[PDB]
């Protein structure tokens, strides 16, 4: 069918502000999670969280409109910026070319956008009334404002659409827009997932399931997907993001090829509000759909891992289901040690990230590997990267709903 | 007195100046929201709102549709 | 490419419990709004919106998982079984085939979910702590639950996807779901769009915008689409279902056939966070695209039509500009006046509604026209149903950020 | 005293039924709440929460932790 291609990439996660700091510090096994102080979490159960610390607004928007986007938006709108220049797409205006705007469209994925001001304008109107609800509370908060704010910011008027599949919204927000362009809905999509969700409703919802890890002495220890040691995850925050262009078009224009875009599957449990599938068994349909339809041997996988018992355990099962044997399974690692896992966002992040290791030849690690779970029983690339070539990455996402999305990219 | 006045006005052209993110330069009495300091209809109300939060008023809501100039909102406040 | 047809449907609001009912009511230009009573409105300057007053939610939850779910999701639970029991697809346990399961999957939209739930936990760890947020909290909110309870209780596996695109969302899901079945993802997609959020948060957010109608001493005349003497959109509450399935699949079964999916089109308006493009440039181009890929003549449109004063006008010259002239333009209403304007779940009864009346004759009338207004000049079916025979019919969504998806369904 | 126990039986009984659906009848010291009342990780600690909400009390993470019978419960409830 229609091929597709990635010109341009962007991250911003708790490890840095643009993707080659943010990468690198991730193949070196850094962490970014610390001590939560965007709000005063002292008398929490969970007091830690992959939080961005160096993040300034004013450089991705003027200071009058910081207070229009949530920060998730604000988030979304520098991984934008940087993987729509990275593309070298953008005209003398920082804008898309006015004959391409109305085919370039962009996919947006959160899994909740802007719960914080949802958080604060719900106290404002249970304290003070109706009255002091602040006029930009809604567009700063609904996810599909991302889409909102980049369209506008990069003049791109192709389909905007959004994806709110709880943790797998990131990578299905890139695969409805493999799909537009493979209908022929658009030459080109941005995409980006973005989540920001470090506030006192959001830790105390997560906290209230016993799904976040209260290692709260050591942030750094924490998040340890695959270890025997897990107990929960780690909330982060951040977003990534791609540039994805019909082959051709891509090459007419002289484009960066990064990758090209190879298979996906998606599947749901019906098992389970929040608990996933027994044996991984819907993470492993979306897996062999993927590869399925790909065709392509894939030498790395980042896992989803989010340091819970249940997703390391049953993702590990699907994998060998998957490959056949735990012997058959390429080198897995998650990253969600390094940097939290970033819920709706982690789909893009891990998707900038594996392509990365991909044109590098570095696969990043699993951190905090101490004692091997007999359970969880395939090679997590511990603690250190590996340089290894690869000709494929495949990334995995799953979230609340049972709901599952796989995307797999091979080399240029 | 006279100097109240131009106290309230100051404060008036400070809030005005961080809302629009504009200069008190170009936030003259003469000088209209959309035309002159780049606002909209969300931006307005929401000055509005923030005013109502700087100086205790509660600008009834038919006062707020007639105003197109910051002169408007500044006699709004004096009349107080 | 693969043939996509509509076999069950289903839809829950303020003017009826099932889609029989509300057609019914609809047609006679019946309206549903109402002083709001489900929380305290006493002190607000908005008092009035679509309630839906005789729902009970334990008659189609189990009373103990009530709990678990936002009124959006319960609300949607009710609409899905409807448009499931109607599709002859279940079983003697009310549950999907074993053997047909994995090939049905779930398309979601909705503006924002459980609002009123966020806002009840934001207040409850504000005042007493995140020791009082309530474990059921996230998993009743997110969006994406709405696949989450309805592919558990059909037992439904396909790909399990949500569309968060504001007001568009319930749309954006239709095409979600049909974008997957022509890709070969699924063979059947249940289609939801979901939307209850009369809550003081959700009323509060949209009257600081003065986006909402003030008419609180006059509820059934407060929403009156393309009127003279309208002053913001009627907030309303529902959902809507459709069964869509690849039509050699839907004949084999002996599926009923209410109407074939005929085009669709999706664009972004890159303008303004709120507020449409100039001339419904956006629109224009979403119907364009729709009315190309139909290649049918369209003898009925329901209109987004909200009652605000942009919406109607800059839709009305977007449809004019469509279509070639006034004269051109198909018959057109709105539905927004009888029920409210449904948010998320607008696009998803609005479809319903759509095909009813293709199937029956019979086009239901934009109530309320009782002063033309001039930049208005369009047939809105005033006031009283058109009896006329119609092959095709367009339905049109528009949401903020300036997200638009148009879909057009022809007889079968 | 022994009406005061009994009556706080009563009550938690009357909460761990109404919180899952269930009947009076299986309401039992020996009854454990998954294999017995039918419930899950998110339903226990949700009891677990109305408990605390109800009786005014605080069960540390520890005791709850090794909660599997109504009975055990109880008994933690009544030596607080
Ligand atoms: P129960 O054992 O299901 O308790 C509920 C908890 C909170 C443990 C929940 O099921 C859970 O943590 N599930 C793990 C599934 C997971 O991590 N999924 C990825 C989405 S974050
Ligand atoms: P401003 O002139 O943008 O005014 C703000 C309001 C709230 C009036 C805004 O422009 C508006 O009406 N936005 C939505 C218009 C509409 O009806 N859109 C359909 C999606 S709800």
């Amino acid at each position: 069918m229609r091929r597709i291609v990635v010109t341009g990439m962007g991250m911003i996660n708790s490890l840095g502000l643009n993707k080659e700091d943010s990468f690198l510090a991730i193949a070196k096994g850094e962490c970014g999670i610390k001590h939560i102080e965007s709000f005063d979490a002292s008398a929490f159960p969970v007091r830690i969280a992959g939080e961005i610390t160096d993040f300034d607004p004013t450089e991705v928007m003027n200071p009058k409109d910081v207070k229009k986007a949530g920060r998730f938006i604000q988030l979304a709108l520098k991984a934008t910026r940087e993987a729509m220049k990275d593309s070298g797409i953008l005209d003398a205006h920082n804008r898309c070319p006015e004959e391409l705007a109305n085919r370039m469209g962009v996919s947006s994925g959160s899994g909740i956008g802007g719960l914080g001001n949802i958080e604060a304008n719900s106290i404002f109107c249970f304290e003070k009334g109706p009255r002091k609800v602040n006029p930009f509370f809604i567009t700063s908060a609904l996810v599909n404002m991302i889409g909102g704010f980049t369209s506008i910011e990069f003049g791109i008027k192709g389909p905007n659409l959004s994806s709110v599949t709880a943790c797998a919204a990131g990578t299905h927000a890139i695969i409805e827009a493999v799909k537009t362009i493979l209908l022929n809905g658009a030459d080109r999509m941005l995409v980006v997932g973005a989540e920001s969700t470090i506030c006192p409703v959001g830790i105390g919802g997560f906290a209230s399931i016993k799904a976040l890890s209260t290692r709260n002495d050591e942030p750094k220890k924490a998040s340890r997907p695959f270890d025997k040691d897990r107990n929960g995850f780690v909330m982060g925050e951040g977003a990534g993001a791609l540039v994805l262009e019909e082959y051709e078009s891509a090459k007419k224009r002289g484009a960066k090829i990064y990758a090209e875009f190879a298979g996906y599957g998606e599947s749901g449990d019906a098992n389970h509000i929040t608990a996933p599938a027994p044996e991984g068994e819907g993470a492993f349909r979306a897996m062999k759909m993927a590869l399925e339809m790909a065709k392509v041997e894939v030498g790395y996988v980042n896992a989803h891992g989010t340091s819970t018992h249940y997703n390391d355990l049953y993702e590990s099962i699907a994998l060998k289901n998957v490959f056949g044997s735990k012997e058959k399974v390429p080198p897995v690692s998650s990253t969600a040690g390094q940097i939290g896992h970033c819920l709706g966002a982690a789909g893009a992040l891990e998707a900038v990230i594996s392509i990365m290791a991909m044109n590098q030849g570095i696969l990043p690690p699993t951190i905090n590997q101490e004692t091997p779970d007999p359970e969880c029983d395939l090679d997590y690339i511990p603690n250190a990267a590996r340089e290894k070539q690869v000709d494929a990455v495949m990334s995995n996402s799953f979230g609340f709903g049972g709901t599952n999305g796989v995307v797999i990219f091979k080399k240029a | 007195s006279m100097g109240y006045l131009m106290a309230l006005f100051e404060d008036i052209q400070a809030v005005i100046a961080e809302q629009l993110n504009v200069d008190a330069a170009q936030v003259t009495p003469e000088a209209e929201f959309v035309k002159d300091l780049g606002a909209d209809s969300l931006d307005v109300v929401e000055l509005i709102m923030a005013l109502e939060e700087k100086f205790g008023i509660e600008i009834p809501d038919e006062q707020a549709e007639k105003i197109v100039n910051v002169g408007d909102v500044v006699k709004y406040i004096e009349d107080n």
